[PDB]
């Protein structure tokens, strides 16, 4: 018959499969590659940047305070012993009861989360403008002028304070103090204060149920929690003081604040988080070249994980590039 | 080369990293939208993937 040339059935069909599973190979590869050394070269920008600008320094400062801190097992089980367990967990069997998702996919750790909301504002901790009179009754507030702020005493040192608001009781004359504190162990014993301390306690609170936590930093003074859940899996916003779930908006919007940036901060690393929430009402970011905030962050994250292995490195680094693509489109998925 | 838009850059991204059971089908569609990679991808699928992973 031949030389004609047999046809086959049909062409070139060209394996994407083969191409498709090759390249997920690659790409792993690509990945545990940039999450390795600090070969000295980006060291010097990371070095200097933090002297150009403050806003770098501002932020490497914060990745300091904020991201290992909240790991702390001897801190995660006094939290636990100190909280109401029982009523927690009651509440959250409670709604569990009618019905959590036909997918209860994880969806329980989100009734958690949002039954520590309310167990903090409703009964926890409590709101503190002016403070009541030490002296006088509790509801009692509005008969107090400050007389300043100033340093700790020798108790409240104890408890990582840097300034003590003191107060004068026109009723009665004694001084009320309002210590600052960092320690969020102590805040459990005062169950008061503001933002701030808040944010701090409610950290330190999601992190000891062994949740993925962050604290998320607005430069226009204000702060707050990011929760992963893995039902919804990317990462929630999460607000003690407004008792609020999953409704970034709610600060551009609802409240119609202006805001510049928004920095996140965890174990896992330090991430722009600006997109999530300054969704109008958008004031300049003039404070550093995007270019190396973006560089900041990220020799900050890598830092943060020479110690993990190419497996945590890897599926963490898909993590945060999901989160990429929701922030830079305009959604979830 | 190589030039693809912003947005498959992104879906790109997005599925090699989130979705990957639908990696092959985005490389269906790419090469279905964008002829002179339908052409490199046969003529060399190795150059082409390291090509890809610069975005
Ligand atoms: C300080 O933090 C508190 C707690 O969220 C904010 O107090 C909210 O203020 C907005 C602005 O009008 C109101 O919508 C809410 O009613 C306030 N919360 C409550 C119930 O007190 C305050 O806005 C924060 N300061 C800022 C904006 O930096
Ligand atoms: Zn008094």
């Amino acid at each position: 018959s031949s030389g004609l040339v047999p046809r086959g059935s049909h062409m070139n069909n060209i394996d994407f499969d083969s191409i498709a599973k090759m390249l997920l190979i690659k790409y792993k590869d690509f990945i545990l590659s940039k999450f390795k050394k600090a070969a000295p070269v980006e060291n010097i920008r990371f070095q200097n940047l933090v002297h150009t600008n403050q806003f770098a320094q501002g932020v490497l400062g914060q990745s300091q305070h904020l991201c290992t801190v909240y790991d702390n097992p001897s801190w995660h089980s006094i939290v636990l012993e100190t909280l109401d367990l029982d009523l927690i967990y009651k509440n959250v069997d409670k709604e569990f009861a009618k019905d959590g998702h036909a997918e209860g996919e994880n969806i329980y750790t989100d009734y958690l989360v949002k039954e520590l909301l309310r167990y903090f504002k409703q009964d926890f901790f409590k709101w503190c403008n002016k403070p009541d009179c030490n002296h006088c009754g509790q509801n009692t507030s509005e008969n107090m002028t400050p007389l300043g702020s100033q340093g700790p005493n020798g108790e409240e040192s104890k408890f990582n304070c840097g300034t003590v608001e003191i107060y004068k009781c026109n009723r009665c004359g004694n001084i009320t103090r309002f210590p600052r504190y960092n320690d969020p162990i102590k805040l459990l014993e005062t169950r008061k204060g503001r933002c701030g301390e808040w944010c701090n306690l409610f950290t330190l609170i999601l992190k000891s149920f062994g949740l993925d936590v962050r604290y998320v930093w607005n430069r226009e003074d204000h702060v707050w929690c990011e929760y992963f859940s893995n039902f919804l899996n990317r990462w929630v916003h999460v607000d003690s003081c407004e008792q609020s779930f999953d409704q970034p908006y709610i600060y551009s919007i609802n409240w119609n604040k202006k805001m510049s940036y928004c920095i996140a901060f965890g174990k896992d690393g330090v991430v722009d988080v600006s997109k999530r929430y300054i969704l109008q009402n958008e004031l300049p970011r003039d404070q550093i070249k995007e270019e190396d905030l973006k560089f900041l962050c990220q020799f900050i994250t890598k830092r943060l994980r020479y110690s993990l292995n190419d497996d945590e490195i890897y599926q963490l680094a898909c993590r945060d590039e999901q989160e990429q693509i929701e922030l830079i489109r305009g959604k979830t998925q | 080369s190589i030039g693809l838009t912003v947005e498959d850059l992104l879906s790109l991204r997005q599925v090699v990293s989130g979705n990957p059971e639908a990696l092959a089908p985005l490389l269906e569609n790419i090469s279905a939208r964008y002829p002179q990679l339908r052409e490199h991808i046969m003529a060399n699928p190795e150059v082409f993937v390291s090509m890809l992973l610069e975005a």
